[PDB]
């Protein structure tokens, strides 16, 4: 966010999108929904306790923080082309998946079952992120940057090396397509100077 | 400059024009006020169904 | 659904042939760009960079670029994220040795007064800050304790450490500096010395000497080989006719600065008509030299479209003398009064001189 | 369109009176939400705009060529020149896509924006209406009406 | 592509008829004799929420919704862009065909 | 297994350094070594230098309460030194307290032993001087602009072009970063094993290659990409090369030097690379790469190292000024 | 053990230069005084590096 | 002494700068 202040470079720069990146984007979806879930059964089940039982939301409560810092901190590290600093991230889900994985198993110790709301949102909170640790690790299997070998990366699309292909709708980051986001900052230029055949 | 701002118009003036010269005071106090009467039946019509229903 | 769009896909070719609005041709008088603007500050904007993570790797770089309000945000957000991260752990790690659990038995807590997750906080506070409030002691218990103070520890003094640093290159800064250094608004031509040359002035505000000052000197003009080679910016350097040969000047008075045209100097064919509004044409002025305090090497950016060069005006001398030591009228410092001087080109000049020359001799 | 702007805009007003009558303190966040609604609708006129009559303007030349070509295709096939008329042909046919591409594009951002401001809408007055309903007695039947 | 753009509008369609079904569920819970009660099922230590009684809370309905009208209402202009898209380039490969 | 690079495309310069009479003065040299240590290993080793202190200074600490007998359970009969110590681990903590001024309190220093006194005065001198080392290979890492390096960055391979008559060694070099790289200065030398008259053989000859700068001077500015190039007269000893004589396994090399301190920190960058033969291409040029759109100005970086061609004579430097010699004594006859 | 502000001056010192004797310390109960802990800790980090960077 | 030297003969550079539109450089 500061180098973005001065980000000229960004103002007519490139990217390129790492392997598994609308799998990625559409797990983080399907596991933000679920929180927003979780966060609802927290906020839910408390009702009969006079103490707010903050252990039941507060979880998910960050858990939905961390998942929105996640997919911002990947989407950055895919417009730079610097894998390596995903390093952090990576772990983050392997890690984040081992702890969440004992609660599921505890569950089953009690004899909890799916019949409680909560197993059945653990369950699959869990397997979305074995799903995403997948993906995390496919960056690796692919770039191979951490493997041996030199990393056999690729470069950007040709169709975007271009200077003059200002249509950004068949490669951006899937949460701005549906959106069409990168439209915003040309309106601005519409109010500004014209849009002409330029 | 100029012409940036004439471009941002909204031709108001093209409205008033179009709209008062043909209606005068008949035709549009005609118009208009069958909209405004259609819509408040709209609302009307929604509130009534709320308080029948309860 | 209440649209009409879709209903007639029909169309009509009778209406044709609109065109001529003039409303474009307005637009078209927008004023070219210049390379380096008056105050520094290099009008270029790169397109297409290949960050290839060169943009992230040189954080140290970035800290040292950043404002200092951003500056300030990533300064308290690094201590804070710190502390907090590490009151998590001491958090976690008092609860489970049960020291947080009240009443619990006279089992020793490993680490005592927690009682919370605030005096959690409160005690990652007293041990990364390094300040120490007696009632939050470590004591001996447990193992894991005794290697996460070790951890927070190092990890408190790194941090401090590269906030120094970072502060330490912050705080010896030199754009605070280059805006100090001061040029005329327009530069103007006149004969000195029977000879043509292109003027300018330049001047110091603060009274802190600038060492080793150099002066370096381009054009900035689109152009041709014969080998049809072209060069959308082929800057040119000049030499700035000082006596001695080196670039380098004393700067204490506002100098005037000047490079005489000889058949060497590219600006050999300019005429008083050659250098119009919308003229492509662009003086640059690299005036380098360190900072005499912080010894910080600095440059002050400065540019001359061609509608700012002015022909045959002559700098209206600043310096005077007042009672006991000199006098310098800023105020006087970009005043060009008019001199007259001949209107034909220094190619037309030069040979017209050489043939009176020849004739009379 | 004067009916159906006439109609779309005043059935407009017709919901957001009713939801202001059934959850009164909708208004207080329908203040922010409308001046950045206000934002996008200003913005989307400037830019609709040009890009309409852009693509009018596209595709008069392309049907002129099409005509033309209808004129002297013996005369085309006669230099053997047909090549660099193909490539005018792909040069105006991706113009006037272009401008509808971009012209779809702009229908649709503001679409999915001014929809988005929408579902905050069903989202506050479906808190406001549910939270007054259970602590003050609300009639059930108002909110019903705001939902829908 | 138009296959894809049919599927995003099959399931904007079917995401969409979330709104009345949440009307109904929201509006028969909230109008039930204004009976208001706990859970009244608890495990070990914390309650434990089941199928339908999720479905209790008003609150839980109209966040759902308002989640469904997202997910609908990006859905539905991504199965307009993609059939949209498709058919600027039918004109564009039938006005190369036809010269 | 064919040829070596002296310098590598990127920097790092491909020397091997061999049978050094080694004085130990490169071990001798400590603060120069860790401001050149990767970042991993300066952090191993500051943590093992603060850890060492504090275990030697929590040894001593244990060591001199276990003299004055005061870990040995008592109940009054004893007035400590220093307080709550109480194993070796509480000395440890003790120690850690100290050094890193801490200070937790409940393990105080008395007034009976001296000997607790003068350790304290040691620990806290010791302490302060490694704290002020390691701030001091701190601060020089941070200035480190070896990263900013990697932006300065030239063409992959640099032509051989026609330019006012006669023939020049162009090149490509340009900038990423937004700020300016103050006082830059760009060498050029060119690598052979050149032989004498006499007989003297220099395995690896440098000769310096003037830059053909207008003013006569190696200074250069530097906000868009350039074009570096070096004309070649009687005095360059690019003077005879054919281009059927620039094949890959050319005895040739071109280093090229850009130096210029950095404007953030202050600290002076080189900028190496250099061109075998195999990366020198002929009469080809540098496609014009700088757009300016109105209000502003472009630099299409994309095509910042793609080449088009341009008929020129195929002919060498010498060749090309002796024929042109020919022609221009035909014409003035 | 806040009585006065000449307590209160003291225990400023004690925080911004870090001695932190520990007789007045800051306790759970009320998150203002966290808030301007956090505050005082970083301000006097502050000054401390910038008046470093002028000394040096 | 009428006589202004430039800079004085311990460095001392005896040049009082006026009429400086001042913008806080000071500051
Ligand atoms: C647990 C229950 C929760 C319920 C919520 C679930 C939400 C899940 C959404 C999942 C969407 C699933 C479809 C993803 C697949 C996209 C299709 C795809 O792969 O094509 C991508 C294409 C462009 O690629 P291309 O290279 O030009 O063509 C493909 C290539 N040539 C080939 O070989 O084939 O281009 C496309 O086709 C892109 C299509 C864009 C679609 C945008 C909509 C995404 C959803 C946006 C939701 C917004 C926020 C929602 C929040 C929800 C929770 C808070
Ligand atoms: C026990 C607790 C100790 C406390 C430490 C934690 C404190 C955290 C707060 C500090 C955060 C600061 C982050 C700064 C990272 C900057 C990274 C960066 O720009 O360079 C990354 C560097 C690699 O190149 P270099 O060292 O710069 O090159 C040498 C150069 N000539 C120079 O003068 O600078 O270096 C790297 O690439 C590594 C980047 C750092 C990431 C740390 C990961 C831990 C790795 C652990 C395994 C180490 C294995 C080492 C094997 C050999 C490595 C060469
Ligand atoms: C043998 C080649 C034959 C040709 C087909 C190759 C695959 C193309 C399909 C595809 O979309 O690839 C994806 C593989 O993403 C995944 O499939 C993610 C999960 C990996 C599972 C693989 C198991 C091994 C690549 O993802 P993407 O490139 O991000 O997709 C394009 C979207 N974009 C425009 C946003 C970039
Ligand atoms: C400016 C800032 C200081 C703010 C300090 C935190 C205040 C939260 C208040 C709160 O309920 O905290 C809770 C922690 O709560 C957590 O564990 C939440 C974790 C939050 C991590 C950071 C999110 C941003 C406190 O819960 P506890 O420490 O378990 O309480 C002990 C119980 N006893 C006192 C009865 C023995
Ligand atoms: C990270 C550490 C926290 C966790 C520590 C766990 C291990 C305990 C070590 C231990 O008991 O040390 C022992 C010695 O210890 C030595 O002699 C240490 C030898 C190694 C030090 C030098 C390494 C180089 C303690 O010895 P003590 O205190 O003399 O034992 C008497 C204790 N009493 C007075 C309570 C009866
Ligand atoms: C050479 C003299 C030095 C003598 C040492 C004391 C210095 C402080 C003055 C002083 O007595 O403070 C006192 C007043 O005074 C103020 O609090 C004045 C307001 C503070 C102004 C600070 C600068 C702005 C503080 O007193 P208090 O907290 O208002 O009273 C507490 C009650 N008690 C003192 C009985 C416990
Ligand atoms: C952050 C990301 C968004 C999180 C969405 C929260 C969904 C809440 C659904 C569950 C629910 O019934 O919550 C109601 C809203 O809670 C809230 O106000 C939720 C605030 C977020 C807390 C974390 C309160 O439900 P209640 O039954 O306690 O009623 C309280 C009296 N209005
Ligand atoms: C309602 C649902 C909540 C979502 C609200 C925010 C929607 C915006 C989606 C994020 C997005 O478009 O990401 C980037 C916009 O970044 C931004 O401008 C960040 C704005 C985020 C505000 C918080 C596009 O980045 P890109 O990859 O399309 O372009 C990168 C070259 N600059
Ligand atoms: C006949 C079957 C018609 C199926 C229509 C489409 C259903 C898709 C969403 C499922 C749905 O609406 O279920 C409701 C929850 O809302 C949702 O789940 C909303 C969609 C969630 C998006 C994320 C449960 O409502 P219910 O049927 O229990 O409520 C009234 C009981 N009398
Ligand atoms: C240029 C036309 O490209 C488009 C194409 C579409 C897809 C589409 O179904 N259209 C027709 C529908 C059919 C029945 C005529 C239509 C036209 C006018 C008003 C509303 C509608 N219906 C839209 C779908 C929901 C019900 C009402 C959308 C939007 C656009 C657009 O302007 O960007
Ligand atoms: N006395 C001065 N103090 C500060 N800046 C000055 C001074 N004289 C000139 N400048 C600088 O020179 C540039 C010219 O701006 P300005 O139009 O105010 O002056 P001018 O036309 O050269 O006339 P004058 O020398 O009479 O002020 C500006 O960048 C201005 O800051
Ligand atoms: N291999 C080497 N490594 C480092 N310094 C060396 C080496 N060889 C010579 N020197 C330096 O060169 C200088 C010459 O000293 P000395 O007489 O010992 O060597 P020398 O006569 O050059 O040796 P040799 O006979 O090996 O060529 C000294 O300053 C010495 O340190
Ligand atoms: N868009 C760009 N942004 C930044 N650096 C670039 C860009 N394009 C090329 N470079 C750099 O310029 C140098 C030579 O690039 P050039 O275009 O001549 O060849 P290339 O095929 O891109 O080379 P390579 O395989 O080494 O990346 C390399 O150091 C390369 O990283
Ligand atoms: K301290």
């Amino acid at each position: 966010w500061g180098s973005q202040s001065s980000k000229v470079h960004i103002h007519h720069s490139t990217w390129l999108h790492f392997p598994g990146h609308n799998l990625r984007w559409i797990l983080t979806f399907i596991l933000l929904f679920v929180l927003v879930c979780e966060i609802a059964e927290g906020i839910l089940s408390d009702g009969v306790t006079e103490s707010r039982h903050l252990h039941l939301y507060m979880p998910a409560g960050m858990a939905f923080m961390a998942a929105i810092t996640s997919v911002v901190y990947y989407h950055n590290i895919e417009t730079s082309n610097f894998p390596k600093l995903l390093i952090a991230l990576l772990i983050y889900w392997t890690l984040a998946f081992i702890t969440k994985t004992i609660k599921f198993v505890k569950f089953y110790d009690h004899a909890i079952g799916f019949s409680q709301l909560r197993f059945c949102l653990t369950g699959l909170l869990v397997i979305l992120y074995g799903m995403l640790l997948l993906v995390e690790v496919n960056v690796i299997r692919v770039r191979r940057y951490i493997f041996f070998k030199t990393p056999r990366e690729v470069k950007p699309p040709e169709d975007l090396q271009d200077l003059g292909v200002r249509f950004l709708q068949p490669f951006v980051n899937l949460l701005s397509k549906g959106t069409y986001w990168w439209m915003n900052a040309f309106i601005k230029t519409a109010h500004k100077k014209p849009i002409d055949l330029r | 400059l100029s012409s940036v701002l004439h471009q941002r118009a909204k031709i108001p003036w093209r409205a008033c024009t179009k709209y008062l010269s043909s209606a005068g005071i008949l035709l549009l106090s005609l118009l208009v006020f069958s909209q405004l009467l259609k819509h408040m039946v709209l609302v009307a019509i929604d509130y009534w169904l709320a308080k029948w229903t309860d | 659904m209440l649209s009409r769009k879709g209903i007639i896909p029909e169309e009509y070719v009778l209406t044709r042939l609109a065109e001529d609005p003039t409303e474009p041709r307005y637009r078209t008088r927008e004023r070219r760009a210049r390379f380096v603007s008056k105050k520094g500050n290099c009008n270029v904007a790169h397109k297409n960079i290949r960050e290839q993570g060169r943009f992230l790797q040189d954080v140290f770089t970035t800290l040292v670029d950043l404002k200092w309000p951003h500056t300030l945000l990533i300064f308290t957000m690094s201590f804070l994220c710190s502390w907090l991260l590490f009151a998590m752990v001491w958090w976690l790690i008092a609860f489970a040795h049960g020291d947080l659990a009240p009443g619990e038995g006279t089992n020793v807590p490993c680490v005592t007064s927690i009682h919370s997750f605030s005096s959690a906080f409160l005690f990652s506070i007293e041990v990364q800050v390094t300040i120490g409030f007696g009632g939050r002691m470590v004591t001996e218990e447990c193992p894991l304790a005794i290697l996460i103070l070790i951890v927070q520890n190092i990890v408190g003094l790194m941090i401090n450490a590269i906030m120094l640093g970072c502060i330490f290159m912050k705080t010896a800064q030199a754009h605070r500096r280059a805006e100090t250094l001061i040029f005329s608004k327009h530069a103007v031509i006149t004969l000195r010395h029977g000879r043509l040359c292109f003027m300018l002035r330049v001047g110091d505000l603060r009274k802190s000497m600038i060492i080793s000052a150099t002066i370096h000197m381009q054009v900035v003009r689109k152009t041709t080989s014969p080998e049809g080679e072209v060069v959308p910016l082929h800057q040119v350097d000049i030499p700035m006719e000082n006596g001695v040969g080196g670039n380098s000047i004393f700067l204490v008075a506002p100098l005037i600065i000047y490079h005489v045209i000889d058949s060497n100097s590219p600006l050999y064919d300019l005429a008083p008509s050659d250098l119009h509004h919308h003229q492509d044409l662009e003086i640059i002025v690299i005036l380098e030299g360190v900072v005499e305090t912080t010894g910080i090497t600095t440059q002050a950016r400065t540019s001359y479209l061609a509608d700012e060069i002015l022909w045959g005006q002559r700098f209206v001398p600043i310096v005077a003398e007042e009672d006991g030591r000199y006098s310098v009228d800023y105020s006087k410092f970009g005043n060009t009064v008019k001199v007259p001087t001949p209107l034909c080109t220094a190619r037309q000049l030069d040979e017209d001189r050489s043939l009176l020359d020849a004739l009379t001799l | 369109t004067l009916e159906c702007l006439s109609r779309s805009t005043l059935l407009c007003v017709s919901a957001l009176t009713v939801i202001s009558y059934v959850t009164p303190v909708f208004l207080v966040a329908l203040l922010p939400l409308a001046v950045v609604c206000y934002f996008i609708q200003k913005y989307f006129r400037v830019a609709s705009r040009d890009l309409q009559q852009l693509d009018d303007t596209t595709q008069l030349p392309l049907v002129s060529h099409f005509a033309e070509t209808v004129e002297g295709l013996t005369t085309i096939r006669a230099f053997r020149y047909e090549a660099r008329f193909q490539q005018k042909l792909l040069e105006y046919t991706d113009s006037n896509n272009i401008a509808s591409l971009f012209l779809t594009a702009a229908n649709r951002w503001l679409e999915v924006c001014m929809e988005y401001i929408g579902a905050c809408v069903v989202l506050i007055a479906a808190a406001t209406s549910i939270s007054n309903s259970l602590h003050r007695e609300l009639s059930a039947g108002l909110v019903g009406l705001g939902l829908t | 592509r138009l296959i894809l753009s049919s599927t995003f509008r099959i399931l904007a369609d079917l995401l969409g008829f979330a709104g009345p079904l949440c009307i109904f569920g929201i509006v028969d819970h909230l109008g039930k004799e204004n009976h208001v009660f706990q859970p009244k099922t608890q495990f070990l230590g914390v309650y434990f929420v089941s199928s339908q009684e999720f479905l209790g809370n008003a609150y839980v309905l109209a966040v759902l919704l308002f989640l469904a009208l997202l997910l609908q209402r990006t859905f539905l202009q991504a199965s307009y862009y993609v059939a949209i898209e498709t058919g600027i380039n039918l004109r564009g490969a039938i006005q190369t065909k036809i010269y």
